[PDB]
């Protein structure tokens, strides 16, 4: 059985997610339009920048995240942002289409679209294999939200100072996830480990994305298409 | 050093 405090963490994490993920995607029409040279860089840059703002909002509602120092909050966000985005993107991913479908056909992104934004198959191949395998996990909403929160509260990121506090936050969330799966997820004896595995894949996806981001950011004709928030969060400055 | 981030974090 789950404790009162464990389920509260669940509630406040589900709420935080529902506040920061708009299943209507009606905000996308505000981005620079897609073009299908790097024709998709403007739109996808806006897609990513928008998503960073959502991830910061989710983070701010994780229990304890706001009590960290701002430095740790920034450190945790600069290192984990691209991972939370890949995780949260599973909600629009479709096995049918092997793509991310966000309402209309102009907001459907396949692999070929993402290449027109400066990323290669050495990133897109493992990413799409990650998305299908994660989609197959058939995660409950409670589990999806816990994994995002656990990924964000990882103490083994470059730059975190108060390691001990962050590890403890993350430990609590894991205990909540282990208990939740046990009590509430039938046939989920091996699910916790499969989820922890996905965190490991995320780190490899992160590295590859960072590699390719650098070549984008070192070319001013491309980096100028990015947003101020993207350049700051993915930039290599330290506090 | 992280202007926008600090603002976004209230
Ligand atoms: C983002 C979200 C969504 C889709 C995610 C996608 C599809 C487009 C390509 C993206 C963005 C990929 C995640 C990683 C990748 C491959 C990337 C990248 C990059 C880059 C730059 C050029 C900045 O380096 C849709 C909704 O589920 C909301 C969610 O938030």
């Amino acid at each position: 059985m789950l404790s009162d405090e464990q389920m509260q963490i669940i509630n406040s994490l589900v709420e935080a997610h529902h506040k920061t993920y708009d299943d209507s995607y009606s905000d996308f029409v505000r981005f620079r339009p897609p073009v299908r040279r790097l024709s998709m860089l403007p739109h996808l840059a806006d897609l990513v920048s928008y998503s960073i703002q959502k991830v910061i909002g989710f983070a701010k509602m994780i229990p304890g995240f706001r009590d960290l120092t701002a430095e740790d909050q920034i450190a945790l966000l600069k290192s984990s942002a691209i991972e939370i985005i890949m995780l949260r993107s599973n909600q629009s991913f479709s096995l049918e289409d092997m793509s991310w479908s966000c309402g209309g056909p102009d907001f459907k992104y396949c692999i070929n679209d993402v290449t027109k934004a400066g990323h290669t198959l050495e990133l897109l191949e493992p990413l799409v294999k990650f998305q299908v395998g994660l989609k197959k996990l058939k995660l409950h909403e409670e589990e999806h939200v816990l994994l995002m929160a656990i990924c964000l509260l990882s103490p083994d990121r470059p730059g975190v100072q108060d390691h001990v506090r962050i590890e403890a936050l993350q430990d609590r969330l894991c205990d909540v996830l282990q208990a939740y799966i046990r009590i509430q997820h039938p046939g989920g004896r091996l699910l916790y480990a499969k989820m922890i595995q996905k965190l490991a894949d995320l780190r490899s996806l992160n590295e590859e994305h960072s590699k390719q981001y650098r070549s984008l950011s070192f070319q001013p004709e491309h980096s100028m298409q990015l947003t101020p928030l993207v350049l700051e969060v993915f930039g290599s400055e330290v506090s | 050093k992280h202007k926008i981030l600090h603002r976004l974090l209230q």
